[PDB]
């Protein structure tokens, strides 16, 4: 676990797992309650 | 559940957490889970 902090903040975090928009969609689920300026710092959007 | 979230640390200024009513208002109205006019209830219930 703690070793993968290191990536969320990068722009290629989806590089071969098809998707590309599970950022956009962890910034809807569990992103309103939590600050919508909060999360996007913490994955970079 | 609401009240011991992290939105509302966004929201105290006061050294003793007296959160204005004009604050609070936009509060619940950003952690959109309330409805409509329920949230002007709760700001009756209080003390001015």
């Amino acid at each position: 676990g703690q070793w993968d902090r290191l990536v969320l903040n990068t722009p290629s975090f989806p590089s071969n797992y098809w998707d590309k928009f599970v950022k956009r969609k962890v910034l809807d689920k569990h992103g309103d309650i939590f600050g919508r300026e909060r999360i996007a710092e913490l994955l970079g959007m | 559940d609401i009240v011991g979230s992290e939105a509302f640390q966004d929201y105290v200024t006061d050294p003793r957490g007296l959160i204005s009513k004009k604050d609070f208002q936009k509060a619940m109205d950003s952690q959109k889970q309330f409805t409509g006019p329920e949230i002007q209830f709760l700001l009756s219930c209080s003390e001015a």
